[PDB]
């Protein structure tokens, strides 16, 4: 009705890794998509292609056995050049159609001065940039063809110029752009751990939780000296709880678990028989949860 | 205050060196150091934040630090693996690359940034030695450059003159890089001889990835005779010594060749 509507319950996916295909037990764990990072696998903008030619190949391999859905980072597209000349639009934007991705996800920050990693820095949560992003986000999404989420981030420092929550600048947002949302639990939990006055339950409530079609479940980050990675970098019980709360509360599309690369080291090989075996062990738990609430 | 004041204030403010030591160094009542009113004001809003700041300028400059590898991975794969196997001080040349280069952060545009790179390394002091990996550089900065000249692309004239094609260049060379080409294994490690030897950069197809094929002589002739669009005439008089107009014994066997490798485009 829209024109964009939150797509049917897919599943439980991962992100692409080079390595979890090695040793991920495919005909025993149930795993229909993967998360394809779209600045990994497009070409140079100073150059006339938009996929790498390496990469193609890749795509189409796993593409038969996985549905394969676009995660955007790096692109501009809350930048302040014109949408037409950012990444997302002449390189992303196309790649999606390539993947026939059924959603593509967003980051809201700036993609210049911003590692989605180690060092992130937010949107102004204010006014102005709620009906700026908006507006981009509305050309955007009719621009990729279908429906376009944006990812709450995780800061260290509040950007200057705040004039409301997090959780209102994101619900403001989507009810004027009339975009989707994609939630990473870790991002609330490590700004309700770090950040002072993060309320999670505000949070939770401010947000319009039927606008959710995909969900970020992901270890613990390292980044150096803060306290997030308590035990292990897998995924946290507390990020577990707000699993169970989306769903109580919502129904989403998806929900993706992440490799990260580099993570957690030890003495030993490893502190478990395998961290590789622990995403088994959490995908599993991911798909209970899921299949728990199956509104079917 | 409008954020995009605030970036603009960061891109600066993460691109001078001087300017982030006088945060570390001291806080004055006389405007700071080197610092707007309203950038002050931005500032202020950190001023408890300090620490954090600093990480993320430390994070910043260190992303840019690998974003150098990306780039010589993305063009120029092969000069990569050679500076790799000889152990050429990367993390320093990219400090040294970036610092030169006023911290610049090229994002999507990876082939300027791999040609400016290229021009940087083959200045370098600790590579003025290994003159064989100096020509490879150069080889794969003409790769760079086939893959520059293809966004806008000029224009096709589609005329009766023998013309060259936007998808091919050509490197004379002054060693003998083919050895390095087959055995991507000895890339930098081995010593070559010096033979000039004509390589063809050129792409099949605009989506594929480019290749490197060696023409000789005569045909490397024809192809810098089609310097700019030449008539059939034009193009047989330049290279014939005699000056005849008509096509000499190799010429339209070798101009096939160029246009199977999508270098030249023959008169229709």
């Amino acid at each position: 009705m829209p024109d964009f509507v939150k797509p049917a319950p897919i599943g439980v996916g991962i992100q692409y890794n080079p390595e979890i295909l090695d040793w991920f037990p495919f005909e025993d764990i149930q795993v229909d998509i993967l998360e394809i990072l779209l600045d990994n696998i497009m070409a140079p903008m100073d150059g006339p292609q938009i996929i790498k030619p390496s990469a193609q190949a890749m795509i189409e391999r796993l593409g038969q056995k996985f549905t394969l859905l676009a995660h955007s980072n790096y692109g501009c597209d809350f930048g302040f050049s014109a949408l037409e000349e950012t990444a997302a639009v002449q390189r992303h934007v196309p790649l999606a159609k390539m993947l026939n991705s059924p959603w593509v996800a967003n980051h809201c920050f700036y993609g210049d001065q911003s590692w989605l990693d180690i060092w992130s820095s937010p949107i102004q949560f204010s006014a102005a940039e709620v009906a700026r992003c908006a507006d981009r986000a509305q050309s955007l999404q009719t621009l990729y063809g279908m429906p376009l989420a944006h990812e709450n981030a995780a800061y260290y420092l509040e950007c200057p110029g705040a004039e409301m929550r997090e959780a209102e600048f994101l619900a403001r947002l989507v009810q004027r752009s009339g975009t989707f949302l994609h939630l990473d639990l870790h991002n609330i939990y490590t700004n309700h751990l770090n950040l002072k006055g993060f309320d999670l339950k505000d949070y939770m409530d401010t947000l319009p939780l039927d606008k959710v079609i995909s969900v970020h479940l992901a270890g613990g980050s390292w980044h150096g000296g803060l306290y997030h990675d308590w035990h292990d970098a897998c995924v946290p019980e507390p990020v577990w709880d707000l699993y169970e709360d989306l769903l109580s509360r919502a129904q989403p599309s998806a929900v993706i678990l992440e490799y990260q690369g580099q993570a957690h080291h030890a003495q030993t090989r490893i502190m478990d028989a395998s961290d590789e075996s622990m995403i088994v062990r959490d995908v599993q738990r991911a798909q209970a949860i899921w299949s728990r609430y199956n509104r079917h | 205050e409008a954020e995009q004041v605030w970036k603009l204030w960061r891109r600066v403010l993460r691109d001078e060196r001087l300017q982030a030591q006088l945060f570390s160094a001291t806080d004055a009542t006389h405007w700071l150091s080197g610092f707007s009113e309203s950038e002050s004001k931005i500032l202020s809003v950190y001023a408890q934040q300090f620490d954090r700041v600093k990480w993320f300028v430390e994070n910043y400059q260190f992303r840019l630090v690998n974003s150098f590898l990306n780039a010589l991975e993305t063009g120029a794969p092969l000069s990569l693996r050679a500076l790799l196997h000889i152990n050429v001080d990367l993390n320093a040349q990219s400090k040294a690359f970036l610092r030169d280069r006023q911290w610049r952060d090229y994002g999507p545009q990876v082939y300027t940034y791999c040609e400016d790179v290229l021009g940087f390394l083959a200045e370098a002091d600790e590579l003025q030695g290994y003159p064989e990996i100096l020509d490879l550089m150069r080889l794969e900065r003409e790769s760079v450059r086939l893959y520059r000249g293809l966004v806008d692309p000029e224009s096709l004239p589609a005329d009766n003159r023998y013309q060259r094609t936007s998808m091919a260049r050509l490197y004379e060379t002054r060693f003998a890089l083919s050895g390095w080409l087959r055995q991507k294994d000895q890339l930098g490690l081995t010593r070559l001889p010096e033979s000039t030897e004509h390589v063809l950069i050129y792409l099949p197809t605009l989506q594929a990835r480019h290749k490197f094929t060696l023409i000789n002589a005569q045909a490397a002739r024809l192809y810098n005779c089609l310097e700019q669009p030449q008539s059939a005439a034009g193009l047989f008089m330049l290279i014939n010594s005699d000056s005849a107009s008509v096509p000499g014994s190799a010429d339209l066997a070798l101009l096939d060749r160029l246009e199977q490798l999508n270098a030249i485009r023959k008169p229709l």
